[PDB]
DNA sequence: TCGATTCAGAAT
DNA sequence: TCGATTCAGAAT
């Protein structure tokens, strides 16, 4: 339970209840430097056995062409408040997720959290297969939309490891 | 774990600034965020901007259902040599009689917005948190999460200025800790804290505070 | 685990007979000790030797510092129905009163001898155990060892001929558990056993005693 | 600490301190039927070497062959006292063990308990490694002496063994 | 595998 | 390795 990989269960909202049971993948796009890690894997094998054919390619480096806006650009924002809970001012820190569902059930978000010892941001991209639910096709290209949407490092990342193949 | 003592007349704690991964951390504000420090790598500051370096202090109050642990322990210590008087207790139970609202209260919630971001949904997670700047320098925040309920925890924020020895012009040692001596206000502010937090994190300041009493 | 519940103007106990690794075991004494029972390859005797067979518990009263747990859950229950009285649990506590000598008060020691076994050194451990036989056929047994201070545990020891269904001259079923009506001379001297154990165990039964009076 | 081999230190009889850290190991003679494991495997490695020669041997068959008594036929015994403790029987129960300090600090002991699953006794043979303290010869040969004096079953396993090598 | 228990281990 | 935390795992 303390790998990026972890079995979950909704309880107030955070037989028919194995709907509620879901497992979180924090999935990565590349590692040591190459593309051939997790998802990375799942393209170049997809794409090597034609379930991913040359048009579907064109798809994602045209999407991607497209993209200005990033969810690290919304960045985290400490709001001010007009409120004194005795003597201590009370903020608020508005934290921004994409979440998209999928036909089949399964979830995919992209969270953000400051940057760990370096200034900025850094994004990462989940996604929750119920214990009902093999990699679908779709899956497998929304995942690439996330790490596509959520920086323009990932982006930059991504667009390099698809023109190679 | 940081180290509570008392000499002349003080309480004051050792504070690690060596160990970033743990709940005591140096940190350096750019442009209002905090960001971590390599403060075996990195050369602090000699000059005015070693203001903006500080140690953020995650302060709990209890351990293992016991209260002699980091506040509970500089607290006593500070009870047993009078350095928290009798009026100075007395005044914080009688502040924790009139406190009704707390920061938990505010709850976390997932806002809905009117933004998409080709194609996926946008969310909005809100999270409350309670700042207060002391005149001796410090800063106390609470954060709330969500039980791992919520749960609220207690920060406590000190300039490197605010501590010897002087890390001004110089590299943190190995395995080095700092003395930091701890204002009276503080402490009641950190009690404070705790009490306003929750009215879990209340009824523990509460029920330690009558038994020294 | 064994399941406790109330029919019929009784507390009743469901006990695993296919469990022989757990603190609920099938036994049969052979010449004044007891031995552990295959009870699914061996088919338990039809004749007189069946009372030579027996159900061993170890029985607790406590978990996790709750009274909700085998012994506690049977009295409450007998508690609640009106099978333990408001009498029955006065003369119990009444009874703790006097009770002021325990079974860990004997200690466990280890004894030189004059014996010697070629070259090697001979000694003795000496272990003490309380054990009373009930008009109704139970034996409770109350054996002391070392913390893993000493710690002090209660058996309770049920002939087969005391429970049902009858087990004559067939062998235990797939998971079996047998159905045992629990009398309340029974519940009555295992709450004094854990009265008399240890001083330990005494305040948690008057304690729990206390409680639903 | 669940295996046969365990540190425990001395507490209540239960810098300088060092010398009450000790080794429990629950040593074995045989396993699979074979005397090819711990014991046996050290008797007969040291046989092989030269360490023990065929003198040390006989010493032992003939010591074995001396031997009567057993550390099983003390039994354990349970022994009635004629207490009361508020209505309950007061009984002692007297467990045997046989102990041996070596001039090195190791202990040997054999303690004796019911034969789980079976009717009589199982014996077990122990020995205490100061963490202060490699085999001694002289180790070797008295673990091989507390198997010969702890049972008969032990003695003509030990026997069996030392006629093969 | 269950059964018992509590430590050490995996996790990043 | 430390740091944090709690589960699952090794043990027989």
């Amino acid at each position: 339970p303390t790998s990026k990989i972890r079995v979950k269960k909704i309880e107030n909202g955070v037989d028919e209840n194995l709907r509620d049971y879901y497992i979180e993948w924090q999935i990565s796009f590349a590692r040591d430097g190459k593309y051939d890690y997790e998802l990375s894997r799942m393209v170049r094998l997809a794409h090597e056995h034609g379930i991913l054919t040359y048009n579907d390619i064109y798809e994602l480096l045209k999407f991607a062409d497209d993209v200005k806006s990033y969810l690290e650009d919304k960045g985290i924002r400490r709001e001010s408040t007009n409120e004194e809970l005795y003597g201590f001012n009370i903020y608020e820190d508005v934290y921004p997720v994409a979440k998209k569902e999928l036909p089949s059930g399964e979830f995919i978000g992209i969270v953000l959290k400051h940057a760990q010892r370096a200034v900025g941001y850094q994004s990462m991209v989940y996604v929750c297969i119920p214990l009902t639910n093999e990699v679908p096709v779709d899956l497998m290209k929304e995942l690439l939309k996330a790490f596509i949407i959520a920086s323009e490092t990932h982006k930059n990342d991504i667009v390099k490891f698809l023109r190679s193949i | 774990e940081a180290s509570v003592s008392f000499e002349n007349g003080k309480i004051v704690v050792r504070l690690p600034i060596t160990r970033p991964t743990s709940k005591i951390r140096v940190k350096k504000i750019e442009n209002g965020v905090g960001i971590p420090v390599s403060t075996r790598k990195k050369s602090f500051p000699s000059d005015e901007n070693l203001r903006d370096y500080y140690i953020e202090w995650q302060i709990s109050f209890a351990r293992d259902g016991k209260y002699d642990y980091e506040l509970s322990r500089m607290v006593r210590l500070a009870h047993e040599h009078g350095i928290l008087t009798y009026n100075d207790i007395y005044e914080l139970l009688k502040f924790a009689d009139d406190v009704k609202s707390y920061l938990e209260d505010k709850g976390i919630r997932r806002e809905s917005t009117n933004e998409e971001l080709y194609g996926f949904n946008i969310y909005e997670d809100v999270y409350p948190v309670a700042k207060k700047e002391l005149p001796s320098g410090e800063f106390i925040g609470i954060v709330l999460k969500h039980a791992q309920g919520y749960q609220s925890m207690v920060y406590v924020c000190i300039p490197l200025t605010n501590v010897e020895p002087s890390l001004a012009g110089r590299v943190a040692r190995r395995n080095e800790v700092v003395k930091y001596e701890v204002p009276v206000d503080l402490m009641k502010e950190l009690l404070k804290a705790f009490i306003i937090a929750s009215e879990t994190h209340k009824n523990d300041i509460v029920k330690f505070l009558r038994s020294i009493i």
